[PDB]
RNA sequence: GGUACACGAAAAACCUUACCUAGACUUGACAUCCUUGGCAAAGUUAUGGAAACAUAAUGCCGAGUGACAGGUGGUGCAUGGUUGUCGUCAGCUCGUGUCGUGAGAUGUUGGGUUAAGUCCCGCAACGAGCGCAACCCUUAUCGUUAGUUACAUUGUCUAGCGAGACUGCUAAUGCAAAUUGGAGGAAGGAAGGGAUGACGUCAAAUCAUCAUGCCCCUUAUGUCUAGGGCUGCAAACGUGCUACAAUGGCCAAUACAAACAGUCGCCAGCUUGUAAAAGUGAGCAAAUCUGUAAAGUUGGUCUCAGUUCGGAUUGAGGGCUGCAAUUCGUCCUCAUGAAGUCGGAAUCACUAGUAAUCGCGAAUCAGCUAUGUCGCGGUGAAUACGUUCUCG
């Protein structure tokens, strides 16, 4: 036991790196560390952004992006510090973050 | 006056005003920034105020004691309403 | 008018090319602005090794560099010199106390990425190499690598103000349209004493299917 | 060369258990919303049946029946004028025209609430009083009078 | 006269009374937006190659 | 006994619970008044008739809780939730559920506004 | 005030138009004053009506404001500044359009001949 | 004109600002190299000044030398890139070879059949490629997954996967494409949508995303600071944006949030200013703390009216960030109640969530008379004979 509750959020900016990330953690943190839930998400805040194409004329004239993002979270009771341990030998691809909360 | 200060400190303007006023009033002076906010004490001067291409000594008028002396300065010049 | 769905392609049907996550909405542009420094000096410094990419990550002012070139052994050089100006610039170029931390890998066909091909064509086009053969060069160039169907189109000036002459290239199946087609396609800007040329190149790395997601 | 393409409309409302009172709340729909105009229409029936004593439901029927339409045109120009040709129109436009003429005159009152001025006007409208039956007698006149330039054709 | 502008950059805006943004090689001060720090026209054709993060063809 | 189906309309969920018992029909959603927090609809009347041409409406007491949307679109999510709930008693009187309208969600969502579109098809006019 | 003693319609609505008094004031006289906004109502008894004048003269008055709203036009005129040269061309001063903008001080429809000098 | 009208520019008291005037900067405001070092370039209040700038003190390191340094100034017929017109069309291009005496045709066309060159069939034809569909996300029913701060009358909820729907089957009917009916499924006929613009096309526009050959100025198209103008204005057109009103105005009880938005932003909550907001004070880097969802419901009035529509314009009092709110920022409290009582040609969006309507959040930001614009959400119509006038 290491921290109360450990409140990690999965926050990325794709569903499949995101699902990964999750997968990857929580296959890893599993037999140096118990006491962790599954792939627990939570609801995303993806947004759509429009930009001009043409240089001067007709605003109206746009292409419309979006910027995605997908979040999992995990409320650890018991944590076991081994659980990061392993974390630098499957390490996070860099679509994804954890925030420690 | 920003329409929410009666007596506020401009705290780069009442160095001028003050020491124009020791003599009477002693109005022309060379300061034409429009970051001077008038306010109490600040009862009449004339400034070489810019318009855009001259700094015409305009009078800060005692109308008002708020208003800057962006109001008070003729800093425009259209068409003198032409009909072209 | 004239697009191609790459965007589209890149992100959701494949990666990008400098792809990092974020929790701050200021530090986004800063980092975009950094590192496009970085990629731009790999790429025009190393060409004799046709560097075909740099990833780029970036977060909390960290910054990891990783490369894929056609011709890695240049990267290296002989006596492991070229690999350790390499390191010592991308150390210094991203921080003094940034840390950095490089793996070399190759790509099957090389030469499939449209950025190096589209160097090396403008180079053969302003290397004594007549325009006709320099674009058969660059479509070998992209054909010996191993890879499939191919787009070369040559714009700007022919030391003139006529606009109604030009040659270019299209052979095999190039979908414009189709979202999971794995479409590279690069310009490069040459000066010539006349002007601005624009060279653009759609190579296609494979005609993919069933892979329609991120990697 | 667009061809054929069905109309659509939305099912009946409980106070008549009919398409057309349902039909006339979206058409006198404001703030695109049709919770005020279903209170304006069953305030309306309320103040039909409240006056002249008569079931609203087939006053609003006769009404919607003596408004009825039977035309539609297609112009077309010899050298200088231009001239009719009466066309079928498909009974969906028919009973729309109607729904909307008694829509339309329901509220080209202002003196009260327009309540009692649309229930009225669909009084007004049932017992052929002229706000728009004088529209189906003329479409019915002039139908002696068009077919004349819809049989030549120029 | 862009030196203008990116001597204005460098040189220290007294207050935040001085409201611009721009990017160190694009040139106008308009919609470069502090998110990316970039033109638009930069950012849109850029963006059909698709390589700022968790930037894709908008489809809702 | 005890009943929980799903119900969606114009961005809204719905969690419903229907029990057979022989009360009036009970008439209310989120446990609270019909008069205002249902405002003048359709369906604050056609909520339990999909009972009528299933189990009884003397039973499945409506206790339902919403999420999302607008007084009508709420009030979809809950008319098919209230359904989809029938749907676990009888799925035999189908034929006459999925006709009405009822198994079906209607797949609809207010459409995507677009740039040049401050509505959703609406554009600037072209008056002189 | 102290004139027009209402008739046909509530007291709300007859002193929203006169200086001094608007929408709002009238309807905060009307609940001052006990004017009950009943079912219809045109003219109150007597007694209160010159609380009413009395407390809508105490809401600044009618000749009064009037004066001070000529009056503050004026010395925002008389003086020579800028809000001054806005307000004697019947131009707004609050910052707007004079192209097309503007209007009921450029005339409802005074479309005149636009010359183009290249 | 289509193919510039809330364009670039997604916000002007200094900048944004690209212009002008003034003061300043001078191998230079930016800079490099060059010599060479090690504690200062930075920085502060004065002070003349508007600060520029000279200024004194101060806290891994920076500087003089001359080559030269910076260019948004255009030349878009010099262009790259960029999108838009037709048009996301209904077709298009290319090779083999054949047919012509050459231009050229062929296929690629035509009959059936589609949004499509969709395919079949036939034909000197054979195929290869491009555009619409295609993966993609977005969308709905079910099953299922992990489990809080969810649900809890629980694996619902959220986000993850799969099944499912592909005229699929049956009957017509066509050698084929592909149409119709019933039912299954929640969703059936390219299951709703789009992504990408075929050949060109306007040497359209873009020298200014960045530039760019060319010229154009460099102790001066370079640069700082101060200010003003882009919101001037006889005015017009375009768009939104308030209206010309009892679905509307006022009063009183009164629901559902969302792409979701949020770190110095959302700010819970408390108090007060009838008001902009102030004082107090968490939490929230967000399923947590907010961000109210509103219109709509319930009843009463105004009971018809330049009008309980419209605060246009205008001003009195404060309010906001902001050094400072004046030209070139704004909010309410309050007041004038103009014009306009549906508008001449000329018109617009439209095939169900469409027109129509109402709220919310956001980039811009110091600020906003951005009302824009973007996005979301809610509620919720008609019509569509057919291209006949029609244009594409």
């Amino acid at each position: 036991v290491k921290y109360p509750e450990l409140k990690i959020k999965l926050e990325s900016y794709d569903s499949t790196l995101l699902d990964l990330t999750t997968k990857k953690i929580v296959e890893v943190v599993k037999g140096v560390d118990v006491k962790i839930k599954g792939p627990l998400p939570l609801p995303t805040k993806k947004e759509v952004i429009t930009i001009i194409r043409s240089p001067h004329v007709d605003k109206a004239s746009r292409e419309q992006f979006e910027k995605n993002r997908h979040k999992r979270l995990m409320i650890l009771v018991d944590v076991n510090q081994g659980a990061i341990d392993s974390l630098k030998r499957i390490k996070i691809p860099v679509g994804v973050t954890l925030r420690f909360s | 006056r920003s329409a929410k200060k009666g007596a506020f400190v401009d705290a780069h303007l009442l160095k001028k005003v003050i020491d124009m006023n020791k003599q009477e009033k002693k109005r022309p002076i060379k300061t034409w920034s429009r970051r001077s906010t008038i306010f109490p004490e600040f009862v009449g001067n004339t400034f070489a105020v810019h318009n855009g291409k001259t700094f015409i000594n305009v009078y800060v008028t005692d109308d008002m004691v708020g208003h800057k002396l962006g109001e008070f300065s003729p800093t425009r010049n259209f068409k003198q309403h032409t009909a072209n | 008018q004239k697009v191609n769905s790459n965007g589209l392609r890149f992100g959701i049907n494949k990666n990008w090319i400098s792809r990092w996550t974020a929790n701050s909405h200021a530090q986004t542009a800063k980092w975009l602005i950094e590192d496009e420094k970085i990629r731009n000096l790999f790429f025009v410094n190393y060409r004799n090794a046709q560097v075909s990419n740099v990833e780029i990550e970036r977060t909390q002012a960290t910054v990891d560099v990783f490369v894929y070139a056609a011709q890695p052994a240049f990267l290296i050089g002989s006596e492991n010199k070229n690999i350790q100006k390499i390191t010592k610039q991308i150390k210094q170029i991203i921080g003094r106390t940034t840390n950095l931390d490089l793996t070399i890998n190759e790509i099957g066909s090389p030469m499939l990425s449209a950025r190096i091909i589209a160097r090396d064509l403008a180079n053969a086009i302003e290397a004594r190499v007549p325009l006709r053969t320099a674009m058969r060069q660059s479509l070998i160039k992209v054909l010996k690598a191993g890879a499939n169907g191919i787009k070369v189109l040559v714009s700007g000036r022919l030391n003139g103000a006529e606009i109604a002459r030009d040659k270019m290239y299209i052979e095999g199946n190039m979908p414009l349209s189709t979202l999971r087609a794995d479409i590279d396609y690069a310009l490069e800007k040459a000066q010539t004493t006349y002007g601005v040329i624009g060279v653009k190149v759609w190579i296609n790395r494979g005609m993919i299917y069933t892979k329609g997601l991120n990697r | 060369r667009k061809n054929r393409a069905p109309k659509r409309t939305v099912l009946p409302d409980p106070v008549f258990n009919n398409t057309l009172v349902t039909r006339i709340i979206n058409v006198i729909m404001e703030d695109g919303k049709k919770g005020l105009a279903q209170r304006i229409l069953y305030g309306a029936f309320d103040l039909i049946e409240q006056r002249t004593k008569e079931k609203p439901l087939t006053v609003f029927e006769r009404a919607v029946g003596n408004v009825m339409p039977r035309l539609e045109l297609r112009v077309r120009r010899i050298a200088g004028s231009n001239y009719q040709v009466p066309t079928e129109v498909p009974q969906d436009r028919k009973i729309a025209l109607a729904l909307r003429w008694i829509a339309m005159f329901a509220r080209k009152r202002h003196e009260k609430t327009m309540l009692e001025k649309i229930a009225n006007e669909i009084i007004d409208a049932s017992n052929n009083t002229g706000a728009a039956i004088k529209k189906k007698d003329d479409t019915h006149k002039m139908a002696e009078a068009n077919k004349a330039f819809a049989h030549m054709r120029w | 006269a862009k030196k203008s502008l990116k001597v204005k950059q460098t040189r220290i805006p007294k207050f935040a009374v001085r409201a611009y943004t721009r990017c160190q090689r694009c040139g106008r001060a308009r919609a470069v937006l502090s998110h990316f720090g970039v033109c638009r026209l930069c950012f849109r054709e850029l963006a059909y190659a698709g390589a700022i993060p968790g930037v894709k063809k908008a489809s809702w | 006994q005890s009943y929980y189906g799903l119900g969606r309309r114009k961005s809204s969920s719905a969690k419903v619970y229907l029990t057979p018992t022989q009360d009036k029909g009970k008439i209310t959603v989120n446990r609270r008044d019909p008069s205002e927090y249902f405002p003048n609809k359709l369906v604050i009347q056609d909520m339990e008739q999909p009972l009528d041409l299933t189990d009884l409406k003397k039973n499945f007491d409506i206790n339902v809780v919403v999420k999302g949307g607008g007084f009508t679109g709420q009030a979809g999510a809950i008319r098919l939730g209230i359904v989809r709930a029938l749907l676990q008693f009888n799925p035999e009187l189908k034929k006459i559920l999925k006709s009405k309208k009822l198994t079906t969600r209607d797949k609809r969502v207010k459409e995507r506004k677009k740039f040049g579109l401050y509505g959703a098809r609406r554009a600037p006019q072209f008056t002189k | 005030l102290g004139i027009d003693i209402p008739n046909q319609k509530r007291i709300e609505i007859a002193l929203t138009y006169i200086f001094g008094i608007g929408l709002s004031r009238s309807q905060a006289i009307l609940k001052q004053a006990n004017i009950n906004p009943d079912k219809r109502v045109k003219d109150l008894t007597e007694e209160e009506f010159v609380a009413i004048r009395n407390v809508a003269s105490a809401y600044k008055i009618e000749g009064d404001l009037r004066r001070e709203i000529a009056l503050n036009i004026k010395h925002l005129s008389e003086i020579g500044a800028w809000r001054g040269l806005r307000h004697r061309k019947n131009l707004p001063v609050r910052g707007q359009r004079t192209r097309t903008n503007a209007r009921t001080r450029k005339g409802p429809r005074k479309t005149v001949a636009n010359k183009k000098i290249e």
